[PDB]
């Protein structure tokens, strides 16, 4: 008659590591790290991402004539920008504070396009001719940004002082754009805007802006040796913008009602496909469907995701050392 | 092992005992069988589960890298952001990996100790009414039926009841 | 005859948590986290904070006419700024590098106000009329910053080139301010400063400054559609400042001898009361009197404070498991 | 328990013993009383105190958040500062909370082991001159007066002195 | 000690035993000598070595401070960089120092447990054929030559072989 | 007949600390922290550092006439700058984006000096006279930066529009420099560059630059009350630079082919000697030859170094508690 004391064994070959020993086979264990992803973009909280497709961020909110697909109101859980996207700034020049602009846009979930300054606003000048073959539409060879108006003189006259004003009476901030043209030579300057010192000055309660044309011949880009200095700003609720220029003004035409997001914002630069699907965790390199605590897919994500680490595996022993007999 | 039981004086485990982490194997006239010690197994399950849940809860925050961009004249703050993000990545990778190695060592020791303590629990009741074979097995000096066996497992074994019978058979 | 081995028990109901078990009652334990605060500001190392009261940082060091209470020499262990403070920049405009200025001021413990450029410095022009109803004093309707001089032309004349210089022969850096006025129209420009291109140019061994007036009509703030561009700089010991302008100059009048602090600097934005009391640890949300290692009150503080964490409690077991009988 | 003594084969603690963490309860002709083992209690107090002081010393640095401000065109460096400050906050909160849970488990085990070792220390001297009841109590086979008791507590118990008396009474 | 062996019931170490961490000292007609237990010593060496290598591997990343400069109008990002670099410095200094203190405590306990388990391993084979002196020493009730000694050390000691001889001499 | 169980003891006096106990003597232990250094600079991967000696970074790549020792091609594993180095910007003025320039240079391992714009490029103006006693050579009293050309008018004439262009047809980026001169008075302006509004305008596919002279009398530095605004930029492979100015131009003459480093870059500011030696780990305060995991020498280093901590010692117990008898 006998009684023996002992412990569980099974057919597990799953191993763990300890400070004292590597490759210890244990009867029970749990993997805390997730290495699997769905290589695609899905909806986040049943809200679809915004695919910019062949347009870049600049091309999209500036209203590049080939980005009419995106033109107008948008809502997004996050933004997907394609790496080889061709439609950005078409007429050569610098969009100033570009990185801050991208950070701002990323912090939003919705934009509403409206007309901020109708062409009627600019009294003694021509709004008809602001086109260039540097900025072709799909159907026509020479066009311009949908949100801007390139203003030149009436057929025969001298460029006068033009003025415009917008009072923001709504509850949302307004993202708007404008520009200053810099002709390659004094001839083009005199041709388009006439003669004399020219200025573009804009101001609000919290902002002042003043720029003069800087004339010089720079290397040709998209067939243009001239340049435009693009600018952006945000008109706060209750604030008023005053526009004053006697020439060289790329005027604000359409702007955006901007809805800032409560959550974390994201802009993913990726070639991955956007499919019809839901997700709670969206990584730049794919979707994670897991309850695991750790993840080694990517540190860049939106939604509720596991913690990113460099580890290949994080397996906790729960059972004991597996010593099956014989 | 630290407590010397698992892969110790008890050389191996029982594939035959499938209902618990720790338990018994008895032999008597009614035959032989495996039985898990329900109390010690459940105490261990609750503890280990608490440990896992606690580790998961402490790891329940995330450091978030950003997609923010930096111009050619922002090399410094750009590199500042990179070193920071890589910095916390190295810290948390360290925290996770070291914790796993440490806890795995301690978890296995916990099981080892529980087996040892269960053995001690039985040795204590049986006293000289049984013979300790050194491999976790006790040979009774008296007939121990199913209820006698069960009394050992649940701690109510009656030493005086079987004393003289064991006494006679032992000497 | 008996001897038994055993362990301490008591009437403790205090509990701790372990990796293996929650709510374990132990005979002895120590709480390492401090959650209690005195909701007030006290002195730090027997040095009192500076209460800006109804003035903001800008209003204080610019010398807003309603901040005369603060005007002159100050010493502080830290700075308290009230959230609803009304007296900032009175005449509308931007104080440039405002955030860097705030960071600099915060790193100081004392300022000494002195006259850097007496009005005698500006030879052929008028220092009498630099007032505006945008900047009212308490007793009078139209005044100006105590540290600046708004310079306009003598009653009938043309604005000449004015020059001023200050050699910093002391051992302390000097915080000083100046400005450039931007009239809403050319009329006000011609009225105040006359005609012709105007400039404000300033320079030291390590600094160059050059600005021209930018004339345009911006939205009315404090009854003004004009603007001032405010600037600040620090004149290092041994350095000399040269002032040169032919108009539109808001000139430096009074400046500050600046004493940088050895310790950590702080600017607290709070409504909490400053009382007559001492403290070794001052949090933005209150005083901590504790020897505990951890604190969950606030990450923002000055003096010797415990480490801030998000935890509600950090209690270490010192005694053993409390199992009192029966 | 890991060492199986506290809330183990010694089911509960003694509210009657107020002068130490570990100790004894004796019974003889002069009556009964509690006495703390001074050596083991003091060793534990010094160790636990050293642990607390060590934890406090390692936590003796502070990460300092700043009141610095950022303009509308400084969203990136502003958010960089926030993520950093929150980053170290999460690290230290983790460090503190995990350390407390880990050390509490280990502290309690320490006490458990000390009780077990104290028991073993007494069992070793007494040998077969006493009867082990399994609950941490030993019944002497001989008369053990106050000085006999004290010799057990301080480790100088004389086994040969009481051997034959115990021998006679046992068998 | 936690397992009560090192600086415990075995009061001190043997300078005479130079070939291992744990082992034996025997006395018989052929004289006396020290011998390391090769199995337990090697198991400990492998474990401790694994621990050291594991700690070194987890510490195998470095946070890199930079020589980048900041102007007078970059006080904020300058101070941001400083607090970050000091931040990770404090984290890693904490990680290293705490880990060393924790592992040192646990390493010493490991050795303590190994000595205890080795003692238990011998006690188990010898049974009542030897007398336990309480100081880690066993006095045989029978003549134990060199091969008898070696059988104890390598676990093959034959209890029935020496039983009656021990039986006679004991009683 | 006896057998005893026991443990190793030896003559070690080496101690460790534990959570429970300090100063525990153990039989075996390992020190993980390295506190020893070789106070000198050695080669890294058999590549020597660049000693700037008595020249600063500015003096070196601007081509200060006293830095001819450094002039031309350089390769470096890292850069050593001496704290008291005297030869920097000789003609007073600000090198713009200085900190970004230093960060960029640090990320390189090699520069190749070539002539970007020969003096022949500037048609109707004088390249002969661009010298100043503010910038003395070793052998002559009045010289100028080797990489720049100070351009003034021909003996009697008016300063015309000068133009230059460089097409970067190579595979490496080009680091180049230029400047704008700011005379102290209108007399010096008219003397050197003649009369009329002057400009310096430069542009590429990705960059625009425009500056006008800002005339004012600033404190004398190196005998000069005038100033130069120094600028730098990087011409990417495939990009073209266009130079256009009618005066006040300090023109780019020589530039650098820039090789960016794969590894980590370093600039050490130190007085330590560079000797003939190799190292795998180079600290700003010395060389580390160690296999130890930790180091307390310095957080600033290049190559493969141990982790920096504040600790004095990090000793792991490997052996057991040393209790030798008697
Ligand atoms: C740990 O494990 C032991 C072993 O199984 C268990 O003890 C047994 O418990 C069962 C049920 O409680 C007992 O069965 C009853 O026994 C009584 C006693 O009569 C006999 O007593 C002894 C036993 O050795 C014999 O020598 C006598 O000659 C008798 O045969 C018996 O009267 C009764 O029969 C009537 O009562 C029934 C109600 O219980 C009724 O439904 C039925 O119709 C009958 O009219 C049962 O046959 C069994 O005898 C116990 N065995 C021993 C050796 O004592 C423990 O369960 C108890 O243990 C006590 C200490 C407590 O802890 C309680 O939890 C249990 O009552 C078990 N303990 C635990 C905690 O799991
Ligand atoms: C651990 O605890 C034990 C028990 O209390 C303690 O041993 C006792 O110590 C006291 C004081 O040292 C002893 O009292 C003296 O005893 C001597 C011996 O005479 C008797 O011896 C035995 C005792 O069993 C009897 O059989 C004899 O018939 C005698 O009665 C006695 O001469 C003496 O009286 C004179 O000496 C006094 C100075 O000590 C003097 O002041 C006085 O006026 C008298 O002229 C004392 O009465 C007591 O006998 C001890 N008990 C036993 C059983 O031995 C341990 O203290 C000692 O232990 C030794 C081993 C060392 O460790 C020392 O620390 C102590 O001296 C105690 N040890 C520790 C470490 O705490
Ligand atoms: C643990 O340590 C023990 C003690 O040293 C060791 O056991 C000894 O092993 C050696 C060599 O294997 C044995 O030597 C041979 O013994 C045989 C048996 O004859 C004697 O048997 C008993 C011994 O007590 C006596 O009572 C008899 O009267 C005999 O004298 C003997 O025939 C032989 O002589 C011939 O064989 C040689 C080949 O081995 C040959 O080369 C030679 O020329 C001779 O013709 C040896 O003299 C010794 O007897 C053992 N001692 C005992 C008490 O049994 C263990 O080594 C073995 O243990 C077994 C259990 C396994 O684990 C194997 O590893 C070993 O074979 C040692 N074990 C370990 C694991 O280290
Ligand atoms: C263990 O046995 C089961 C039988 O149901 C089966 O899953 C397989 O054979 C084994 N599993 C593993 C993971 O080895
Ligand atoms: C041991 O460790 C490594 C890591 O997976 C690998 O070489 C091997 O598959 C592991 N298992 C065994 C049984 O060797
Ligand atoms: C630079 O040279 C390349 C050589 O093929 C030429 O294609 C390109 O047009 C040139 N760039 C300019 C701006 O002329
Ligand atoms: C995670 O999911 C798996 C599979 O559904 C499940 O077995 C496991 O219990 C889950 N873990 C938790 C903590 O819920
Ligand atoms: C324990 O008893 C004491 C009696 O002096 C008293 O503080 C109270 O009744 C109890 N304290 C706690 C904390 O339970
Ligand atoms: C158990 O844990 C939580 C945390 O305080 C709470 O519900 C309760 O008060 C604790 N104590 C008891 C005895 O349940
Ligand atoms: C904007 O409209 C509101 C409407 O009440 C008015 O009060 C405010 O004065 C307007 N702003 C300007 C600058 O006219
Ligand atoms: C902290 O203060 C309390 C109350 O004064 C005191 O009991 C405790 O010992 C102190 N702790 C230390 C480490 O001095
Ligand atoms: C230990 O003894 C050796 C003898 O070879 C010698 O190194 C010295 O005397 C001692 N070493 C130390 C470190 O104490
Ligand atoms: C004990 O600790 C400190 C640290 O080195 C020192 O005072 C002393 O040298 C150490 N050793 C001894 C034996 O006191
Ligand atoms: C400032 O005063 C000192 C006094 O010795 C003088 O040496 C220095 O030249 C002065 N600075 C200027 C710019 O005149
Ligand atoms: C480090 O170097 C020392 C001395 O050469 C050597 O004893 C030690 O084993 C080395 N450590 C490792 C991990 O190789």
């Amino acid at each position: 008659d006998k009684i023996c004391i002992g412990y569980h064994a099974n057919n597990s070959t799953t191993q763990v590591d300890t400070l004292l020993e590597k490759n210890v086979t244990v009867t029970h264990s749990v993997e805390l790290l997730e290495n699997q992803k769905e290589k695609r973009f899905c909806k986040i909280m049943n809200k679809a991402p915004l695919d910019l497709k062949d347009c870049t961020i600049e091309g999209w909110i500036l209203g590049n004539p080939k980005c009419d697909l995106l033109l107008g109101d948008q809502s997004w859980s996050y933004i997907v920008e394609r790496p080889n996207a061709q439609n950005g700034i078409c007429y050569p020049g610098v969009l100033n504070e570009l990185e801050e602009l991208k950070a701002f846009i990323g912090s939003g979930e919705r934009v509403e396009r409206f007309e901020m300054f109708p062409k009627s606003t600019w009294a003694g000048v021509d709004t008809s001719r602001g086109v260039t073959n540097a900025c072709p539409s799909y159907t026509i060879d020479s066009s311009f940004y949908r949100n801007l108006v390139w203003i030149v003189k009436t057929d025969s006259a001298t460029y006068p002082v033009i003025k415009g004003t917008y009072n923001n009476t709504g509850t949302q901030p307004i993202l708007y754009f404008w520009g200053v043209h810099h002709p390659l030579d004094t001839t083009v300057q005199d041709n388009l805007y006439g003669s004399g010192d020219k200025y573009v000055r804009m101001g609000t309660e919290s902002m002042n802006f003043a720029k003069s044309p800087e004339i010089a011949a720079r290397p040709a880009v998209n067939g243009q040796r001239s340049r435009i200095d693009y600018y952006w700003s945000v008109l706060r609720p209750g604030e008023t913008l005053n526009v004053e220029s006697n020439g060289n003004l790329i005027a604000p035409w359409y702007a955006y009602k901007f809805v800032s997001t409560n959550k974390k914002g994201a802009v993913f630069k990726s070639d991955l496909p956007i499919e019809n699907c839901d997700a709670t965790c969206q990584t730049i390199t794919g979707v994670l469907r897991t309850n695991k605590t750790f993840q080694n897919v990517s540190p860049l994500w939106i939604g509720e995701c596991p913690k990113y680490v460099k580890s290949e595996s994080l397996r906790l022993a729960t059972g004991l050392r597996n010593v099956p007999q014989i | 092992g630290i407590f010397g039981a698992i892969a110790g004086f008890i050389e191996g485990g029982w594939t035959g005992m499938i209902d618990g982490w720790y338990g018994y194997h008895h032999e008597n006239s009614q035959g032989s069988g495996y039985a898990a010690d329900r109390e010690s197994t459940q105490k261990a399950i609750d503890g280990i589960t608490n440990k896992v849940n606690s580790i998961i809860n402490k790891m329940n925050t995330q450091f978030e890298a950003v997609d923010h961009e930096f111009s050619n004249l922002e090399r410094r703050i750009g590199n500042l952001n990179k070193r920071m993000e890589d910095g916390f990545l190295d810290v948390w990778t360290y925290n996770a990996e070291l914790l796993v190695l440490l806890e795995n060592e301690r978890t296995l020791d916990l099981h080892d100790a529980n087996v040892k303590n269960l053995y001690e629990k039985v040795k204590s009741q049986l006293r000289d009414n049984a013979n300790d074979l050194g491999n976790g097995c006790f040979e009774f000096w008296h007939k121990c039926d199913n209820e006698c066996m069960e009394s050992v497992k649940n701690g109510t074994y009656d030493y005086p009841k079987y004393q003289k019978e064991s006494k006679l058979n032992r000497q």
